[PDB]
């Protein structure tokens, strides 16, 4: 057929997915920023969720 | 004996003028975590410069106030404002003033000259003006301090996140490497960009400076 | 011996048959990796045989699938014991139970 | 049952605690379970095999 | 920008075996960095004395039995596996074992000499069941580090694999200070447990040399 044969799954998915969850009245809400770099220094610091 | 292996191959790629790649081999097992982790935390959380923190501008007086003549709005000029890079010579505290009158960019190159001050960047944007009478004026607070404090924390002026320390973005990676008949070495890569202020090797020498410093009363 | 169990590995330990169990109740009168001498308390003996049960156990000998089989004792000098109690381990037993 | 033993060993009755990565120092972000299992070698060696 | 620097304040001994470090002050963030970093050289680089060779009488292999002997004779290499020794003068030792009568054999039946001490004279080796049976063996006692196998290196000489490492736990622990009037200084405190065979603050003080000797690397370019 025409699909695609490689394919992530299990862990590499699971993590994506709680990567890019969403909730509400986490630690460092309402933050303003200047890019993606910003966000992970944030991270890594310990400064946000 | 206590002798441990010393590396003796180190190579250097040049990406930018702010940006570095820097490769070390040959170290032992488990200790390319051991130093990596450690320099990254020094360069992250530890490193000093000067920064703003403090603006203060005539015409506005909220952060969610509207100003007519400007393109931008005063969020996205704080923005701009978090990311200008500055230099101080002799000094802790500073103060310094911006004016602009017609219509066009407004650029960091418009900034009243100093004695102590030095500009990174010149073509830095920050504001634009639409028409040709409007102008602006504002005062901008520079301080010396450590790692990134947030304005939240801090709690008709704003007060905007301070970043003085110049590292911008800092990670490691471990690999194997292969001495002959000992093929469970490690191998170190690092990658590193700066703010321009200082260059990501001589950032490195701090890091690694300040650390073997603060261990001195129990080497024997 | 496993912390988790149901209660079935003792059986399946001594009907195996892999362990050495004690015939007659005494004492133990001389132990050693390789022997083990009890003597007979005097209700099981009979008018006329001195009285000592003698066992040798297996050591290091190749099975069907080319492992090990091997005996070691658990009992003590001066030890009393009655009839049907174990006296050594075989393989995958720990003091009579079945141990995988 | 289980958890009236647990608690008279004095340990949490989830069966959960707190750990830190070995390799950083850094505490993993939700509790992780941890206990006692029994686990079996089989007959099956690469040394037979390759 | 100046930093305060830690110093040792306290070494406070449980047992024999249990031992806590305490230093003050850190400044902010010092403290898990200062920890981790230690713990990992820790567990890894020191050394330590091990036995590596045995030689019986009459034994040939292990696996074989003693007449008048409880224990196989691997067991008895399995025991001597777990033999604490400090070696003062060198790295290398050979020391001698004899016996007779009915009873356990100890460590405290070993001979005793004036370089060489032993932390637990009560670690049990073997056991004797018989009156008229005897042992004697010879030991031989090594120094290094890490875990080596016999398997990556005369019939009657016993190999065992060597442990030379003397730490079996480490743990740490960072706190608030009262150090002069300011309100933001740590006190960093480690809990090792080992086998009484290293004192603890040496055992600091060469972690410290080690990370220190590491780091002079990344200061050059």
């Amino acid at each position: 057929n025409g699909e695609p044969i490689i394919v992530p799954s299990q862990d590499v998915v699971l993590g994506l997915y709680y990567m890019t969850r969403d909730c509400v009245n986490a630690k460092g809400e309402g933050m303003v920023l200047t890019g993606p770099k910003e966000a992970e220094r944030l991270y890594r610091s310990g400064l946000a969720s | 004996v206590t002798e441990f292996l010393k590396p003796r191959l180190v190579d250097i790629e040049q990406v930018s003028s702010t940006h570095a790649k820097v490769t070390l081999e040959p170290l032992e097992r488990g200790f390319g975590h051991t130093l990596g982790n450690a320099l990254r935390r020094i360069l992250l959380s530890s490193m000093p410069g000067c920064a703003v923190t403090e603006v203060e501008i005539d015409g506005v007086l909220h952060e969610y106030s509207t100003k007519e003549g400007v393109q931008e709005d005063i969020l996205e000029i704080l923005l701009n404002l978090k990311g200008l890079a500055v230099r101080v010579q002799g000094k802790d505290e500073v103060i310094l003033t911006l004016n602009k009158s017609g219509i066009g960019p407004v650029t960091a190159a418009d900034i009243t000259h100093d004695g102590d001050v030095e500009i990174v960047k010149p073509q830095h944007v920050i504001c634009h003006l639409t028409d040709e009478n409007a102008s602006i004026s504002m005062r901008i607070k520079v301080q010396r301090g450590r790692g990134y404090v947030p304005a939240s924390t801090r709690i008709g002026r704003l007060l905007v996140d301070a970043c003085y320390s110049p590292v911008e973005r800092i990670a490691y990676n471990v690999e194997a490497a292969r001495v002959e008949q000992r093929t469970d070495l490690d191998k170190l890569v690092i990658e590193m960009e700066t703010n321009g202020t200082i260059d990501p090797e001589e950032a490195i020498r701090r890091a690694a400076t300040i650390l073997a410093e603060q261990l001195e009363a129990f080497v024997d | 011996k496993p912390l988790v169990g149901t209660g079935m590995e003792r059986a399946v330990a001594v009907d195996s048959g892999v362990t050495a169990v004690a015939k007659r109740g005494g004492v133990v009168q001389y132990v050693d990796a390789s022997r083990i001498v009890i003597k007979v308390n005097e209700d099981e003996m009979y008018p006329g045989e001195a009285g000592i049960d003698i066992y040798n156990l297996t050591k290091y000998t190749r099975s069907n699938q080319n492992t090990c089989i091997n005996q070691m004792p658990c009992v003590s000098l001066g030890e009393p014991v009655e009839r049907g109690d174990v006296l050594a381990d075989g393989p995958s037993t720990d003091l009579g139970e079945l141990a995988l | 049952e289980i958890k009236e033993l647990l608690k008279l060993g004095d340990l949490p009755t989830s069966g959960q605690i707190r750990l830190y990565d070995g390799r950083t120092g850094e505490q993993f972000e939700r509790p992780v379970t941890v206990g006692y299992m029994y686990m079996l070698k089989l007959n099956h060696l690469v040394d037979d095999k390759m």
